[PDB]
């Protein structure tokens, strides 16, 4: 599974 | 596994230190510090890659220029896009821009992209220690605003996946006196930190260090 994160 | 690692040291894999300018865009020199040691670690080759391709051509993977983005995300669009041009083809500008990619001009490739098992960071060592740096976001607080070298511990960041905000590149470890450590290369120009690098705290998921990191699989 992607990775959902904030954006960095 | 082993000890420690430096990349740096096992031969001419690592890149130097460049800088962002004022444009949030460390995620693609996390993007391109990644595949250029990767290419490098493959085919002995040292490349630059152009950080503002990124930037400019990104957005239909969730990215966002100046304003943010993932290296996971990046790899995929290198990817599907068939290539990168090098730095002296797109020269970083450090803004917001038109796409101007020319297909003729790509010099790296991406084959597939590992993205690391949410908060594993053994499985981050792993990575490191066999394959290639890897690269990772973290939270930055204030504590970190003001580092100057040693290794970087704080009580005040999370490690949740909505926390982090900067993209950096772990490059090795190692530990000092007991406290185990990642070497990190960052893109704020060699005058920051020790050289353009900083020390971390390893083990403890850090500022999440181990929420989103990833590493490509290059096309050669
Ligand atoms: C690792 O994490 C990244 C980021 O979440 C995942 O990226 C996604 O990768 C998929 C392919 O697995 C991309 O889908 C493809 O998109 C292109 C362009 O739209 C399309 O032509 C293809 O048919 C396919 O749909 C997707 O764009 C990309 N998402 C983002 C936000 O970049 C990746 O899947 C993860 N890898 C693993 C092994 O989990």
């Amino acid at each position: 599974e992607p990775q959902n994160c904030s954006a960095t | 596994y082993p000890p420690s690692m430096d990349w740096r040291k096992k031969g001419n894999f690592v890149s130097p230190v460049k800088n962002q300018g004022s444009c949030g865009s460390c995620w693609t020199f996390s993007t391109t510090g990644a595949l250029e040691s990767a290419v490098a670690i493959a085919t002995g080759k040292m490349l630059s890659l152009a950080e503002q391709q990124l930037v400019d051509c990104a957005q239909n993977f969730n990215n966002h220029g100046c304003q943010g983005g993932l290296p996971s995300q990046a790899f995929e669009y290198i990817r599907y896009n068939k290539g990168i041009m090098g730095e002296d083809t797109y020269p970083y500008k450090g803004q917001d821009d038109h796409c101007k990619f020319q297909p003729d001009k790509a010099i790296a490739f991406v084959k597939d992209v590992a993205n690391i098992t949410m908060n594993d960071e053994e499985a981050m060592v792993e990575a490191v220690a066999l394959y290639n740096p890897v690269s990772f976001a973290f939270e930055v607080t204030n504590d970190f605003l003001m580092y100057r070298k040693g290794i970087y511990s704080s009580t005040s960041c999370h490690k949740t996946p909505d926390k982090v905000n900067h993209a950096v590149l772990a490059v090795g470890y190692g530990e000092e006196n007991g406290i185990p450590y990642w070497i990190v290369k960052n893109s704020w120009g060699p005058q920051w930190g020790m050289n353009g690098y900083f020390l971390i705290e390893r083990g403890k998921n850090m500022c999440g260090l181990a929420a989103c990191a990833s590493y490509p699989i290059p096309l050669v």
